[PDB]
């Protein structure tokens, strides 16, 4: 999700980007600036809400040891999903 | 056993504190203090005045033949008014043990080389004056071992910042190197680790 | 009972021309000698046990490059710790610096007591427990 | 760093000047030392280059990380020009050559590039320019130098109405062909001279001396628009400060005179080769010129810059040329 | 062009301020009747040797050490400051 | 008693600054011959100048002790001179060439920075 | 407008409401071109040609205490005496009270937050006087 600023410089995902009289960007002339090109918010996006029969449910990033600490999330607010807080992936109850 | 912890030694206990005794009985004109710690290391406090006696003493005497200076060091606590702490760790062939003799002194006072006892004591002499600023009389030959020529303070002493004063760099206008007043990129970021919970209660000091 | 001989010098300890320090950092410092407060965040008391002092805070700007914390103060990162508020004021005298000496800050003894929760008249009655 | 740029630090190599800077001919005597006082107190150095990245080498070492910036230019390219001044605040004008070239002779080094460069400048948005120009610049001289000076003087003056002209004579230094070249006529005989040295009087000035001028210059306000004349504090007979070159050199001096035309024709011999020439035409010409008297125009003594005398440091300039010494006889101010 | 504040410096409880304590309790209040737009700025501090500051036009000052004064001697001083201007 | 402390060398000021003037003279001559040697750039007056400046900022000293350390740093800083264990670059380093004066009226300081 | 330092960028003395004088310590330089508030006057004195007596900030103290000597005894109260003769001369000249109820300038939470202009710059602080009157959600 990489735009451009009006003088055409990439925003990072950290949305750092020169200003227009900023001297900086003199750095970048006969060079390039370096973007990474696969932002993380827009792509934990896209993984799809995991819908359990649990009020907790238990995360720990996929892999076993190769993941993240195991940690445990309470579904019981139904006006929104249990966010992970080491990885980013939603949950849900079934129908409460 | 307790396969995790570090297993006594009684008899080694036993042994160096009765050479301790021994050292202060026959020396009592400079031994100020003897002791033993939990892992058998005996230390000999001394007044500075006894430098050469205890450390002849201990070289020569048939009962301790200390033939070998293991090493000599300084360690600078300035929150005593002799904040240096003069350490000379000496090692005995003949009886396999070791021994510490600590003594003190300040920015101003002078300690007696102890050249003439043990030659090795010739550079680590140089290298205490060259990094804590410790004078001793009667050295052969005192002056800086580690640091630069023309180098301003001490470097190892606690009050002496980390990265110093000055900084080297060649100019290309004069043609040499030169030396400008310190100024880092990045700053070196001190890190206040302490926990504020008290981790040994054996070692806890009285209010 | 000394046997070397001794010679008599008064006149207060000053080392200032014998430690290789610039003569800027001697005159324009102002070292601080004080007990550190206890992080609030935590109960332990283990780090308001000693004295410590500290030297006046300077500039850091951001590095061009990088955008790191730059400084050209060469005792931003000093501390140093003393058993009592006369041995790190001593310190601090023979070397030149001046100094702010701020006395220690000690809780108040408090009086608890667990009954008083509970009490028939008196307002330090407790609505939950 | 939003109005300008804010300096901040001690004013050493790590600190921030505020200072951005395009220095064109840097590679050159006197670019060298301009980047080291710009890049000795941290300020943005771009230096746009003809030559090899080689040749660059020796103004690394002259900042910090990311400081000093190089740039490939034309000086025939107006797009290059561009991507090199606008970013900056500051532009300094160093391109020159003693000599001309089948592809740059002294129309374009000091007419045609200078004006370019002011021109893009100004409508980049750059604020302060800072051009070199020549003492003895005025359209009436023999040397071809000289008169090339004098007109790109006006045109920089016309396209950069706030720029500020620096008129410095013979710099001596390190690295400079004014002392080391009145050390090298040691494999030929003696030492020609247009007359013998007499009737010829210069003014030379030490090369940090300018550079400390043109520092200065940056930082003062009210140099814009502006016409300075740095000169040395002393004033020489060539007769007699070519003696005193050799003295110090511990040469052989044997002055001997020669026709004015006849220098002129060993003047084209050495302009034959291909390489830098020992010599040329315009080269005799512009050391026997009188450095003019333009008490009209500021000098060093109204940027703060006592100028350095010759006999103070000569010694470092031809001590390696060597293989107690009486001062030259000055002019009197009178 | 005179007199345009009178500071006053004084202990609370030291022997060599008891005649300026003296002054304040009884002399004063009829000091600042006759002198409404005049600030008269009483000031104490422990260990403090007591002082007499008169701050005249264009930022001139004088002092006078009022130490061990009796209540007659500091009101002396006053006229001294009021009367005699500079 | 506390005021009883050992000595380096000197008993009192007088043999102290005996040693101080026997260290000016070794110092005093030798800068024709440092300057020689190390083919500085600098006259041999202000070579002197320099050994005076640097005798005389630390001139109020009255401890007879930091006299004798200051003459035995005096005489390791001759010793490393005279036997070319320096290099020009140290020897320069007395100068400060490549650093500019640090103006020390107030004003001057306000505009540059926030230091005192 | 001459920029000047906040109270986290240079080593002030303050009085709390019960006389006590204290003095902060400086954090962080003052931002850009801003420079400490009392050197900003003693720069404009020079340059005004009336230099004040004071080159740094002990000395500007040493000024504090000729003033009121206890703007130098940190974390230290000095008592104050002589409510009598305070009293004597408030009730020299009479006036007359309004007939207009006390009403505090504060009177709920929702004017706490914002009352200076730190305050009144604060992101936290306007967050904090839209829940106190929108609420949560
Ligand atoms: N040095 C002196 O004695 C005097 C100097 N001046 C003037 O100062 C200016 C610079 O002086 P100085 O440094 O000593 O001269 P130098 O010969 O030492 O340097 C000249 C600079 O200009 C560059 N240059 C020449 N031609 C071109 C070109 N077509 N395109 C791009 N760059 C070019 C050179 O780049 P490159 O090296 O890559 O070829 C070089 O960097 C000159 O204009 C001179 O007239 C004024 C009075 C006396
Ligand atoms: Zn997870």
């Amino acid at each position: 999700g990489v735009r451009t600023s009006p003088t055409g410089e990439k925003v990072t995902h950290t949305g750092q980007v020169y200003d227009d009289g900023d001297y900086r960007k003199v750095r970048f002339v006969g060079r390039q600036k370096e973007v990474n090109e696969n932002f993380a918010i827009d792509l934990i996006a896209e993984q799809p809400v995991s819908q359990v029969g649990s009020r907790v449910i238990s995360c720990d990033g996929g892999g076993g040891a190769l993941g993240h600490p195991r940690v445990y999330i309470n579904l019981d607010k139904e006006t929104k999903t249990g966010t992970c807080g080491y990885c980013g992936l939603q949950f849900r109850q079934q129908h409460h | 056993t307790r396969p995790t912890v570090r297993p006594r030694n009684d008899v080694a206990h036993k042994q160096l504190s009765a050479f301790g005794e021994y050292v202060a009985e026959i020396l009592p004109k400079y031994v100020q203090q003897v002791q033993v710690s939990c892992f058998n290391e005996l230390e000999i406090c001394i007044h500075p005045d006894g430098v050469i006696p205890v450390l002849t003493f201990l070289r020569d005497h048939s009962n301790a033949q200390f033939k070998s200076l293991a090493d000599l060091t300084a360690v600078d606590i300035p929150t005593r008014q002799n904040r240096f702490e003069i350490v000379y760790n000496l090692l005995s062939l003949r009886f396999n043990s070791r021994i510490r003799v600590k003594t003190y002194t300040d920015e101003l006072t002078p300690i007696e080389s102890s050249v003439p006892v043990y030659k090795a004591a010739n550079w680590y002499e140089r290298e205490i004056w060259d990094m804590f600023g410790v004078f001793f009389a009667n050295h052969p030959d005192l002056r800086r071992i580690l640091t630069d020529y023309g180098f301003e303070g001490h470097p190892f002493r606690k009050d002496f910042p980390l990265s110093g004063y000055v900084e080297l760099r060649y100019d290309d206008e004069v043609k040499r190197v030169v030396a400008e007043p310190v100024e880092l990129a990045q700053e070196f970021r001190k890190f206040d680790l302490n926990s504020p919970w008290e981790a040994f209660p054996a070692y806890r000091q009285p209010p | 009972t000394r046997d070397t001989q001794l010679i008599t010098v008064d006149e207060k300890l000053d080392i200032t021309t014998i430690t290789g320090v610039p003569e800027e950092h001697i005159k324009t410092r102002k070292a601080r000698i004080f007990v550190p407060a206890r992080n609030n965040m935590q109960s332990g008391v283990n780090n308001t046990k000693k004295w410590k002092m500290e030297f006046d805070t300077r500039e850091r700007w951001e590095n061009p490059l990088m955008g790191w914390a730059s400084t050209a103060d060469p005792l931003s990162n000093l501390v140093l710790t003393f058993s009592t508020k006369e041995d790190a004021v001593a310190f601090a005298e023979k070397n030149g610096w001046s100094y702010d000496v701020e006395e220690r800050k000690v809780p108040k003894p408090k009086s608890k007591s667990y009954g008083a929760n509970f009490s028939w008249n008196k307002r330090t009655r407790v609505s939950t427990k | 760093l939003h109005h300008a740029v804010i300096p901040h630090g001690k004013g050493g190599r790590s600190s921030v000047s505020g200072i951005v800077a395009t220095v064109f001919g840097a590679t050159g005597f006197l670019g060298r030392y301009v980047v080291n006082h710009l890049g000795r107190m941290g300020s943005q150095v771009i230096v746009p280059h003809r030559c090899e990245p080689y040749d660059t080498m020796h103004l690394r070492p002259m900042g910090d990380l990311g400081q000093i910036i190089f740039m490939d230019w034309n000086g025939r390219d107006k797009d290059s020009i561009r991507r090199a001044v606008e970013h900056s605040s500051v532009v300094i004008n160093l391109v020159g050559r003693e000599w001309e070239t089948q592809n740059f002779d002294f129309e374009d080094v000091f007419v045609k590039i200078p004006q370019a460069i002011a021109q893009v400048s100004k409508e980049a948005g750059v604020e302060k320019f800072i051009h070199i120009s020549h003492l003895n610049a005025d359209i009436k001289s023999s040397s071809k130098y000289l008169r090339s000076k004098a007109v790109g003087e006006k045109e920089v003056r016309e396209t950069f109405p706030e720029a500020t002209i620096i008129k410095p004579a013979e710099i001596f230094g390190r690295e400079d062909r004014f002392l080391n070249y009145f050390a090298n006529i040691r494999w030929f005989g003696g030492v020609p001279l247009i007359s013998l040295g007499k009737k010829t009087v210069k003014q030379p000035v030490y090369i940090v001396d300018v550079t400390k001028g043109i520092i200065n210059a940056i930082k003062d306000p009210d140099a814009r628009g502006k016409t300075f004349a740095f000169v040395g504090p002393s004033r020489y007979l060539l007769f007699d400060l070519v003696q005193y070159v050799f003295a110090v050199a511990h040469r052989p001096f044997l002055p001997y005179p020669l026709p004015h035309f006849a220098y002129r024709w060993i003047g084209r011999l050495f302009e034959i080769s291909p390489f830098e020439p020992w010599t040329t035409r315009d080269k005799v010409e512009r050391i026997h010129t009188t450095d003019k008297i333009l008490p009209h125009l500021p000098g060093l003594e109204d940027l703060g810059v006592e100028a350095t005398p010759l006999e103070l440091k000569a010694i470092e300039v031809l001590r390696r040329h060597r293989t107690d010494v009486q001062p030259a006889k000055t002019i009197p101010t009178s | 062009l005179g007199l345009r504040e009178i500071r006053i410096h004084l202990c609370q409880r030291s022997p060599g301020s008891q005649g300026v304590r003296d002054f304040i309790e009884k002399r004063y209040v009829e000091l600042k009747k006759a002198n409404p737009d005049l600030p008269i700025l009483i000031r104490e501090c422990s260990d403090v040797q007591p002082k007499l500051w008169a701050r005249y036009a264009f930022g001139q000052e004088k002092n006078v050490s009022l130490n061990n004064f009796s209540a007659d001697q500091v009101t002396r001083a006053l006229e001294n400051v009021l009367s005699s201007k500079a | 008693a506390s005021t009883s402390v050992k000595p380096i060398f000197s008993r009192d000021m007088n043999e102290a600054k005996r040693r101080v003037r026997e260290l000016y003279r070794a110092w005093y001559r030798e800068v024709p011959n440092t300057v020689h040697l190390f083919q500085l750039d600098i006259s041999v007056k202000q070579g002197r100048d320099k050994v005076r400046e640097m005798f005389k900022k630390n001139a109020h000293i009255t401890d007879p002790r930091v006299v004798d350390l200051l003459v035995i740093k005096g005489k390791m800083e001759l010793e490393e001179t005279i036997k070319v264990w320096k290099q020009r670059t140290h020897v320069m380093r007395f100068f400060h060439e490549t650093e500019a004066p640090r103006p020390k009226d107030f004003l001057s300081k306000f505009y540059v920075g926030h230091d005192p | 407008i001459l920029p000047g330092a906040a109270y986290t960028e240079k080593s002030a003395t303050y009085v709390n409401t019960e006389g006590r004088a204290q003095q902060t310590k400086v954090a962080v330089t003052p931002p850009g071109l801003a420079r400490e508030d009392w050197k900003i006057i003693r720069a404009l004195s020079e340059i005004a040609g009336m230099t004040l007596p004071y080159d740094t900030l002990d000395q500007v103290r040493n000024r504090l205490e000729e003033v009121s000597p206890n703007l130098v005894r940190y974390d230290d109260v000095e008592g104050a005496n002589y409510f009598q003769q305070a009293s004597e001369l408030s009730k020299l000249v009479n006036q007359q009270l309004l007939a207009d109820p006390l009403v505090p300038p504060q009177l709920t939470i929702k004017d706490f937050y914002m009352t200076d202009s730190i305050s009144r710059a604060s992101q936290t602080m306007a967050k904090c006087v839209k829940a106190v009157t929108e609420g949560a959600h």
